[PDB]
RNA sequence: UCAGUAACGGCGAGUGAACAGGGAAGAGCCCAGCGCCGAAUCCCCGCCCCGCGGCGGGGCGCGGGAAAUGUGGCGUACGG
RNA sequence: CCCCCGGCGCGCCGGGCCCGGGUCUUCCCGGAGUCGGGUUGCUUGGGAAUGCAGCCCAAAGCGGGUGGUAAACUCCAUCU
RNA sequence: GAAACACGGACCAAGGAGUCUAACACGUGCGCGAGUCGGGGGCUACGAAAGCCGCCGUGGCGCAAUGAAGGUGAAGGCCGGCCGGCCGAGGUGGGAUCCCGAGGCCUUCCAGUCCGCCGAGGGCGCACCACCGGCCCGUCUCGCCCGCCG
């Protein structure tokens, strides 16, 4: 909507918002991202810091499709599955435990980040952390390992 | 020449884009050429699908993927062979085939055999000539209930087992996940040098004996 | 001791069982035909050898195996090929050393 | 969509794909060679019939030519 | 409503038309100044050279190509 | 520093100059909300619109970071004999608001209750700020231990 625009507020004066001493010319100071070591160095170094420079060894084909490892934290774990096996869970007396199979979800790897509701699970993972164990068999749970 | 902050950007716009520009006001055009198309071609083969011929059931490669499963370009000569279909006919009664696939595995084989069992049952087979029903042709009935499919002909629905609540053993209680994991990405990585030192640890045995 | 199908290791992946048939017929060449083998030998009497093939066994009779084959490598390229052409041009050289004795 | 990504680059300015995945469409095939069949093949002229503004079909010609320095049929890596 | 164009089958005549599948045995099977190597120049995101071309070298047949870092060895995979 | 011996301008009419696209940032409005989004594709005069499709969310961005990389990947305390039970998601200061209430709020006089109001003081403390601990990844130093198919 140009009828909001500033240029309708400026018609009438001068310079059109850009000063007089200071004409607005071409390109006063070169084109895109020039001058990024010689007269804009303050700039790059002040709010792009390591921005010029080699780091790291290059990998030349590379497929993201290999080093795809989706993670889910365990403070959403339950989230996955129904509310309904949830509650029959705790509700069972047998003692038997759902299993949560997480690459049917779409994960891979299971984060111990949150803490755990205190009833036994079964988590069907591709591959765990050592705090993810250490939290499913504190609650009483089993790592089963899946390819 | 950067202001305050912001982010260094690269705007592919140094060649002559303005004379290539592609703009889309031809797209509710084509999606209607495209379904009119689609509509005649579904007449011309009146009782065939209106899909074409089905696909099978396929794995994806890429481990990103391959816990889903796609509909192929065409059955593999083996299924077709175990399922006792000529490779020549089958492209004649709606089989896509492609020579190109090789079957590693038996599931997936035997998946797609069991598919081609479940179409020639349900395939409503017309007599070459009205006037004489031949040997496999359907029976005489059913060619007036015979109406055009719409939609992928037997749809491939990436379909899980759901697992009953256990209740945990001791085994699987104390099995140790994440050493198992450690472990096992350390024994492929020190493979084979192991291999080598102890290959090499039998070149000193026989020159200490003699 | 229970054994998870993992994801790593020397044996990692999807356990599945495998299904053998025969070869795809396409796999099948470049195999030798007793009647290929015939029309190559033949021409093989008829035509003779190269340049650089009589100079090569020249340096195999003199027993300058290294020498030979860095020869041949700069000729016919890389060391693969040299390789086998080296024993298949001793082969040569032993068959007809064979029948001068006989 | 991957992706302004892997990569390239006075590694500066800048440049820059692919695979997988989802769709549109979907269709596969033929020789040479290797061999079998009596060249079993093709072009053209003359006669007969049929149509003859896409000069074609059939027949008859000890009618001419091409072709064994390879025509045709079978058959092509999914094997034959 | 009236013309024109092809469509769609039906029937007649003159034609070519004998053809497939399975098991078993016995045989057969492939494209060269090309691949590849060196080098030069261009090109590419392709980086000890992605592609293309010139010049020189110049193949093999359980071979050959590819497997995104040059090389040897050794297994696989994958095409032809 | 221009009335300038600075430059443009005889006069009139009409035309005549911060635009569009892409990217990004922040602000703002709206919808939904740990999700969100069909933009591509399908399905059913104005209409090339609109509507629909989640077994069309592929995918994007977000929900996890860190390392060059191999990789790893986000609280603890107590009790009992490394195992078994219990408590189990930091603290300090300042904090808008709420909460308690020592008391105190007239017609003929006292006794005299309910409601409402006020208030010394005392509390739980939002957001946010300052600080102190804690946790994850890299790296360094110092060590003691554990585990098992090889």
């Amino acid at each position: 909507p140009s009828r909001l625009r500033k240029t309708r507020k400026l018609r009438g004066h001068v310079s059109h918002g850009h000063g007089r001493i200071g004409k607005h010319r071409k390109h006063p100071g070169g084109r895109g991202n020039a001058g990024g070591m010689h007269h804009h160095r303050i700039n790059f170094d002040k709010y792009h810091p390591g921005y010029f420079g080699k780091v790291g060894m290059r990998h030349y084909h590379l497929k993201r499709n290999q080093s795809f490892c989706p993670t889910v934290n365990l403070d959403k774990l339950w989230t996955l599955v129904s509310e309904q096996t949830r509650v029959n869970a705790a509700k069972n007396k047998t003692g038997a435990a759902p299993i949560i199979d997480v690459v049917r979800s779409g994960y891979y790897k299971v984060l111990g980040k949150g803490k755990l509701p205190k009833q036994p699970v079964i988590v069907k993972a591709k591959f765990f952390s050592r705090r993810a164990e250490e939290k499913i068999k504190g609650v009483g749970g089993a790592c089963v390992l899946v390819a | 020449a950067p202001s305050r902050n912001g982010m260094i950007l690269k705007p592919h716009f140094h060649k002559d884009w303005q004379r290539r520009v592609a703009t889309w006001f031809n797209q509710p055009a084509r999606k209607i050429r495209r379904r009119k198309a689609r509509q005649a071609r579904a007449r011309r083969i009146a009782p065939r699908p209106a899909a074409g011929p089905i696909r099978p059931i396929v794995r994806c490669p890429t481990v990103r993927y391959h816990t889903k499963v796609r509909a192929g370009r065409g059955f593999s000569l083996e299924e077709l062979r175990v399922a006792g279909i000529h490779k020549k006919v089958a492209r004649t009664i709606g089989i896509s085939v492609d020579p190109r696939r090789r079957n590693k595995s038996t599931e997936s084989l035997q998946a797609n055999v069991q598919r081609l069992k479940e179409y020639r049952s349900k395939l409503v087979l017309f007599p070459r000539k009205p006037s004489a029903p031949k040997k496999g042709d359907s029976s005489a009935e059913e060619l007036k209930l015979a109406t055009q499919l719409t939609g992928p002909v037997m749809p491939i629905r990436n379909v899980f087992k759901k697992e009953k609540a256990r209740v945990i053993t001791e085994e699987e209680k104390n099995f140790k996940a994440f050493a198992s994991l450690r472990m096992a990405r350390a024994n492929a990585r020190l493979f084979g040098i192991r291999a080598k030192r102890a290959k090499e640890a039998a070149e000193q045995d026989v020159e200490k004996k003699k | 001791a229970l054994r998870y199908p993992m994801a790593v290791g020397l044996n990692k992946g999807h356990k599945v069982t495998k299904n053998v048939s025969k070869p795809r017929h396409s796999r099948r060449r470049g195999r030798l035909t007793k009647h290929t083998k015939f029309v190559r030998d033949m021409i093989r009497e008829v035509c003779g050898f190269a340049p650089y093939e009589r100079r090569a066994m020249e340096l195999l009779k003199v027993s300058k195996d290294k020498r030979a084959l860095k020869f041949i490598k700069k000729r016919v390229g890389t060391h693969i090929r040299a390789k086998r052409k080296r024993e298949e041009l001793s082969s040569v050289l032993a068959a007809m050393r064979k029948a001068a004795a006989k």
